[PDB]
Protein backbone atom coordinates (compact mmCIF):
# COMPACT_ATOMS: atom_id res chain seq x y z
CA UNK A 1 0.00 0.00 0.00
CA UNK A 2 3.08 2.35 0.91
CA UNK A 3 4.55 4.02 -2.55
CA UNK A 4 7.87 3.02 -3.79
CA UNK A 5 9.47 5.69 -2.41
CA UNK A 6 7.93 5.79 0.89
CA UNK A 7 9.12 1.57 1.54
CA UNK A 8 12.59 3.08 0.77
CA UNK A 9 12.38 5.97 3.04
CA UNK A 10 11.22 3.93 5.77
CA UNK A 11 13.84 1.34 4.67
CA UNK A 12 16.53 4.74 5.41
CA UNK A 13 15.09 5.90 8.63
CA UNK A 14 14.86 2.67 9.89
CA UNK A 15 18.71 2.00 9.55
CA UNK A 16 19.75 5.53 10.60
CA UNK A 17 18.40 4.81 13.76
CA UNK A 18 20.26 2.06 14.59
CA UNK A 19 23.21 1.70 16.92
CA UNK A 20 26.51 0.34 16.60
CA UNK A 21 27.04 -2.67 18.49
CA UNK A 22 29.35 -3.78 21.86
CA UNK A 23 30.69 -7.49 22.11
CA UNK A 24 33.79 -6.66 23.85
CA UNK A 25 32.58 -8.74 26.47
CA UNK A 26 32.37 -11.92 24.09
CA UNK A 27 35.83 -12.64 22.37
CA UNK A 28 34.29 -15.17 20.80
CA UNK A 29 32.32 -12.40 18.96
CA UNK A 30 35.02 -9.87 18.06
CA UNK A 31 34.82 -10.55 14.49
CA UNK A 32 30.90 -10.13 14.18
CA UNK A 33 31.12 -6.95 15.65
CA UNK A 34 33.42 -5.20 13.16
CA UNK A 35 31.41 -6.79 10.20
CA UNK A 36 28.39 -5.72 11.91
CA UNK A 37 29.48 -2.16 12.15
CA UNK A 38 31.66 -1.82 8.97
CA UNK A 39 28.42 -2.48 7.43
CA UNK A 40 26.08 -0.67 9.37
CA UNK A 41 28.11 2.48 8.65
CA UNK A 42 28.14 1.65 5.27
CA UNK A 43 24.35 1.32 5.02
CA UNK A 44 23.99 4.72 7.05
CA UNK A 45 25.67 6.35 4.09
CA UNK A 46 23.56 4.85 1.54
CA UNK A 47 20.64 5.94 3.62
CA UNK A 48 21.63 9.68 3.91
CA UNK A 49 22.63 9.40 0.13
CA UNK A 50 18.89 8.88 -0.50
CA UNK A 51 17.27 10.61 2.02
CA UNK A 52 18.93 14.15 0.99
CA UNK A 53 20.43 13.36 -2.56
CA UNK A 54 18.81 10.82 -4.98
CA UNK A 55 15.11 11.12 -3.71
CA UNK A 56 15.22 14.97 -4.10
CA UNK A 57 16.69 14.80 -7.35
CA UNK A 58 14.00 11.92 -8.64
CA UNK A 59 11.48 13.99 -7.71
CA UNK A 60 12.67 17.17 -9.17
CA UNK A 61 13.30 15.95 -12.68
CA UNK A 62 10.07 14.41 -12.57
CA UNK A 63 8.68 18.06 -11.57
CA UNK A 64 10.29 19.45 -14.79
CA UNK A 65 9.21 16.50 -16.80
CA UNK A 66 5.71 16.73 -15.61
CA UNK A 67 5.33 20.64 -15.95
CA UNK A 68 6.83 20.29 -19.61
CA UNK A 69 4.11 18.28 -20.82
CA UNK A 70 1.54 19.62 -19.14
CA UNK A 71 1.33 22.61 -20.73
CA UNK A 72 2.95 20.72 -24.43
CA UNK A 73 0.04 17.89 -24.14
CA UNK A 74 -0.30 17.82 -28.09
CA UNK A 75 1.47 17.60 -31.27
CA UNK A 76 0.04 19.89 -33.70
CA UNK A 77 -0.26 17.21 -36.62
CA UNK A 78 -1.81 20.03 -38.90
CA UNK A 79 -0.73 23.43 -39.75
CA UNK A 80 -2.43 25.20 -37.22
CA UNK A 81 -4.92 27.90 -37.50
CA UNK A 82 -2.87 30.83 -38.91
CA UNK A 83 1.20 30.10 -39.01
CA UNK A 84 3.49 29.75 -42.03
CA UNK A 85 4.67 26.37 -42.72
CA UNK A 86 8.30 27.32 -41.59
CA UNK A 87 6.85 28.71 -37.80
CA UNK A 88 5.20 25.51 -37.57
CA UNK A 89 8.46 23.90 -38.05
CA UNK A 90 10.04 25.94 -35.98
CA UNK B 1 13.18 27.88 -9.00
CA UNK B 2 11.55 24.05 -9.40
CA UNK B 3 14.88 22.17 -7.47
CA UNK B 4 15.05 24.40 -4.79
CA UNK B 5 11.56 24.02 -3.81
CA UNK B 6 12.02 20.32 -3.25
CA UNK B 7 15.18 20.92 -1.56
CA UNK B 8 13.23 22.86 0.62
CA UNK B 9 10.15 20.19 0.46
CA UNK B 10 12.48 17.35 1.33
CA UNK B 11 14.59 19.30 3.77
CA UNK B 12 11.56 19.70 5.96
CA UNK B 13 9.93 16.23 5.54
CA UNK B 14 13.75 14.50 6.47
CA UNK B 15 13.51 17.07 9.55
CA UNK B 16 10.40 16.25 10.57
CA UNK B 17 10.31 12.11 10.54
CA UNK B 18 13.55 12.64 12.04
CA UNK B 19 12.29 14.67 14.48
CA UNK B 20 9.43 12.33 15.41
CA UNK B 21 12.21 9.43 15.77
CA UNK B 22 14.25 11.67 18.97
CA UNK B 23 11.01 12.59 20.10
CA UNK B 24 10.18 8.85 20.94
CA UNK B 25 13.62 8.19 21.95
CA UNK B 26 13.29 11.22 24.74
CA UNK B 27 9.99 10.09 25.97
CA UNK B 28 11.34 6.55 26.31
CA UNK B 29 14.00 7.66 28.25
CA UNK B 30 12.24 9.78 30.29
CA UNK B 31 10.28 6.59 31.14
CA UNK B 32 13.34 4.65 32.33
CA UNK B 33 14.12 3.40 35.76
CA UNK B 34 16.83 4.34 38.62
CA UNK B 35 18.96 0.86 39.98
CA UNK B 36 18.33 -0.11 43.46
CA UNK B 37 21.88 -1.59 45.06
CA UNK B 38 20.36 -0.87 49.00
CA UNK B 39 20.82 -4.58 49.63
CA UNK B 40 24.51 -4.30 48.51
CA UNK B 41 26.95 -2.06 50.32
CA UNK B 42 29.36 -2.55 48.19
CA UNK B 43 27.62 -1.08 44.83
CA UNK B 44 26.50 1.99 46.90
CA UNK B 45 28.51 4.15 44.69
CA UNK B 46 27.65 2.59 41.43
CA UNK B 47 24.00 3.51 41.89
CA UNK B 48 24.52 7.35 42.96
CA UNK B 49 27.00 7.09 39.59
CA UNK B 50 24.34 5.05 37.62
CA UNK B 51 20.95 7.46 39.24
CA UNK B 52 23.40 10.34 38.40
CA UNK C 1 20.02 3.86 26.18
CA UNK C 2 22.11 6.73 26.39
CA UNK C 3 24.35 5.42 23.33
CA UNK C 4 20.90 5.58 21.25
CA UNK C 5 19.82 8.42 22.11
CA UNK C 6 23.70 9.70 21.23
CA UNK C 7 22.46 8.26 17.34
CA UNK C 8 19.43 9.87 17.88
CA UNK C 9 20.96 13.05 18.71
CA UNK C 10 23.72 12.46 15.63
CA UNK C 11 20.88 11.97 13.22
CA UNK C 12 18.85 15.37 14.46
CA UNK C 13 22.21 17.22 13.13
CA UNK C 14 22.51 15.59 10.09
CA UNK C 15 18.62 17.06 9.50
CA UNK C 16 19.04 19.85 10.97
CA UNK C 17 22.31 20.92 8.76
CA UNK C 18 20.47 19.43 5.67
CA UNK C 19 17.26 21.92 6.45
CA UNK C 20 20.50 24.84 7.02
CA UNK C 21 21.67 23.56 3.24
CA UNK C 22 18.16 23.91 2.14
CA UNK C 23 17.54 27.89 3.24
CA UNK C 24 20.55 28.56 1.93
CA UNK C 25 19.87 27.93 -1.94
CA UNK C 26 16.57 29.46 -0.87
CA UNK C 27 18.42 32.63 -0.46
CA UNK C 28 21.14 32.09 -2.95
CA UNK C 29 18.65 31.36 -5.43
CA UNK C 30 16.76 34.71 -4.52
CA UNK C 31 20.14 36.55 -4.76
CA UNK C 32 20.72 34.82 -8.37
CA UNK C 33 16.97 35.92 -9.40
CA UNK C 34 17.91 40.00 -8.12
CA UNK C 35 21.27 40.06 -10.07
CA UNK C 36 19.22 38.30 -13.17
CA UNK C 37 16.66 40.98 -13.07
CA UNK C 38 18.89 44.26 -12.10
CA UNK C 39 21.34 42.64 -15.12
CA UNK C 40 18.51 42.71 -17.27
CA UNK C 41 18.86 38.88 -18.40
CA UNK C 42 14.89 38.63 -17.09
CA UNK C 43 11.93 40.20 -16.17
CA UNK C 44 8.74 40.55 -13.85
CA UNK C 45 7.08 39.18 -16.54
CA UNK C 46 8.72 35.91 -16.86
CA UNK C 47 9.22 35.92 -13.03
CA UNK C 48 6.11 35.79 -12.31
CA UNK C 49 5.16 32.82 -14.67
CA UNK C 50 8.12 30.95 -13.06
CA UNK C 51 6.12 31.68 -9.84
CA UNK C 52 2.61 30.82 -10.87
CA UNK D 1 -8.37 47.34 12.37
CA UNK D 2 -5.05 46.09 11.84
CA UNK D 3 -3.38 47.06 14.90
CA UNK D 4 -6.47 45.24 16.95
CA UNK D 5 -6.09 42.05 15.04
CA UNK D 6 -2.77 42.23 15.22
CA UNK D 7 -2.85 42.73 19.38
CA UNK D 8 -6.12 40.36 19.61
CA UNK D 9 -3.81 37.31 17.83
CA UNK D 10 -0.92 37.94 20.10
CA UNK D 11 -2.80 37.53 22.99
CA UNK D 12 -3.51 34.43 21.87
CA UNK D 13 -0.12 33.43 21.08
CA UNK D 14 0.52 33.62 24.65
CA UNK D 15 -2.29 31.84 25.28
CA UNK D 16 -1.29 28.79 22.46
CA UNK D 17 2.22 29.39 24.76
CA UNK D 18 0.54 28.80 28.13
CA UNK D 19 -1.60 26.21 27.07
CA UNK D 20 1.82 24.46 25.95
CA UNK D 21 3.37 24.16 29.79
CA UNK D 22 0.21 22.77 31.28
CA UNK D 23 0.50 20.03 28.62
CA UNK D 24 4.19 19.93 29.63
CA UNK D 25 3.46 18.98 33.31
CA UNK D 26 0.53 17.10 32.10
CA UNK D 27 3.73 14.91 29.99
CA UNK D 28 5.73 14.66 33.00
CA UNK D 29 3.34 13.44 35.19
CA UNK D 30 2.20 10.82 32.57
CA UNK D 31 6.11 10.32 32.27
CA UNK D 32 6.69 9.48 35.88
CA UNK D 33 3.40 7.43 36.60
CA UNK D 34 4.37 5.14 33.50
CA UNK D 35 8.21 4.96 34.76
CA UNK D 36 6.87 4.16 38.65
CA UNK D 37 4.90 1.33 36.65
CA UNK D 38 7.31 -0.18 35.05
CA UNK D 39 9.24 -0.37 38.35
CA UNK D 40 6.19 -2.18 40.27
CA UNK D 41 6.46 -4.44 37.21
CA UNK D 42 10.29 -4.83 37.49
CA UNK D 43 10.42 -5.13 41.04
CA UNK D 44 7.46 -8.12 41.47
CA UNK D 45 9.49 -9.70 38.25
CA UNK D 46 12.51 -9.85 40.34
CA UNK D 47 10.80 -11.31 43.36
CA UNK D 48 8.83 -14.03 41.63
CA UNK D 49 11.88 -14.74 39.47
CA UNK D 50 13.64 -15.29 43.24
CA UNK D 51 10.92 -17.45 44.50
CA UNK D 52 10.90 -19.73 41.38
CA UNK D 53 14.21 -20.54 42.39
CA UNK E 1 -2.15 -5.02 36.25
CA UNK E 2 0.35 -2.68 36.52
CA UNK E 3 2.08 -4.02 33.26
CA UNK E 4 -1.09 -3.19 31.78
CA UNK E 5 -1.64 0.14 33.33
CA UNK E 6 2.38 0.52 32.17
CA UNK E 7 0.90 0.67 28.67
CA UNK E 8 -2.27 2.76 29.17
CA UNK E 9 0.01 5.81 30.79
CA UNK E 10 2.90 4.88 27.64
CA UNK E 11 -0.10 5.47 25.32
CA UNK E 12 -1.35 8.30 27.53
CA UNK E 13 2.32 9.96 26.94
CA UNK E 14 2.31 9.53 23.29
CA UNK E 15 -0.93 11.49 23.28
CA UNK E 16 -0.15 14.30 25.17
CA UNK E 17 3.14 14.50 22.99
CA UNK E 18 1.01 14.46 19.88
CA UNK E 19 -0.81 17.55 22.02
CA UNK E 20 2.11 19.67 22.53
CA UNK E 21 3.22 19.02 18.36
CA UNK E 22 -0.36 20.38 17.82
CA UNK E 23 -0.48 23.64 20.23
CA UNK E 24 3.60 24.07 19.13
CA UNK E 25 2.20 24.48 15.67
CA UNK E 26 -0.56 26.66 16.51
CA UNK E 27 1.43 29.29 18.60
CA UNK E 28 4.52 29.26 15.70
CA UNK E 29 1.41 29.61 13.06
CA UNK E 30 0.63 32.30 15.30
CA UNK E 31 3.74 33.87 15.56
CA UNK E 32 3.55 34.30 11.37
CA UNK E 33 0.90 36.02 11.55
CA UNK E 34 2.03 38.95 14.36
CA UNK E 35 5.12 39.03 12.01
CA UNK E 36 3.28 39.27 8.50
CA UNK E 37 0.46 41.76 10.35
CA UNK E 38 3.45 44.70 11.61
CA UNK E 39 5.37 44.35 8.87
CA UNK E 40 2.25 45.52 7.26
CA UNK E 41 1.38 48.17 8.50
CA UNK E 42 4.92 49.99 8.85
CA UNK E 43 5.10 48.69 4.92
CA UNK E 44 5.00 51.10 1.40
CA UNK E 45 1.87 50.65 -0.66
CA UNK E 46 2.36 47.11 -2.36
CA UNK E 47 4.80 45.77 0.40
CA UNK E 48 2.04 46.42 2.35
CA UNK E 49 -0.38 44.53 0.12
CA UNK E 50 2.44 41.65 0.39
CA UNK E 51 2.55 41.11 4.26
CA UNK E 52 -1.24 41.51 4.64
CL1 LIG F 1 14.63 22.80 -11.70
CL1 LIG G 1 27.74 -5.97 48.62
CL1 LIG H 1 20.95 7.07 44.19
CL1 LIG I 1 -4.19 29.02 30.92
CL1 LIG J 1 6.97 -3.68 42.95
NA1 LIG K 1 26.15 -2.28 4.50
NA1 LIG L 1 23.42 33.20 1.24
Amino acid sequence: QASQAMQIQTYCNSVKQQVPVDFSQFPNLKDNQTQINQGLDLAKGHADLYLNTIQPQIITNISNISNYFALQNAIPAVLPPGSTKAQWLR
Amino acid sequence: TNATTITMDQGMANQASQAMQIQTYCNSVKQQVPVDFSQFPNLKDNQTQINQ
Amino acid sequence: GYKGLQVQAQNAVTAATQMSNAWDSLTSDLGSLITDLDKGITSGDDIRQLWL
Amino acid sequence: QLSVIKEQATEYQRLSSDTRLVIVNLNNNLITDSSNFQGIVVNLNSKVQGDNG
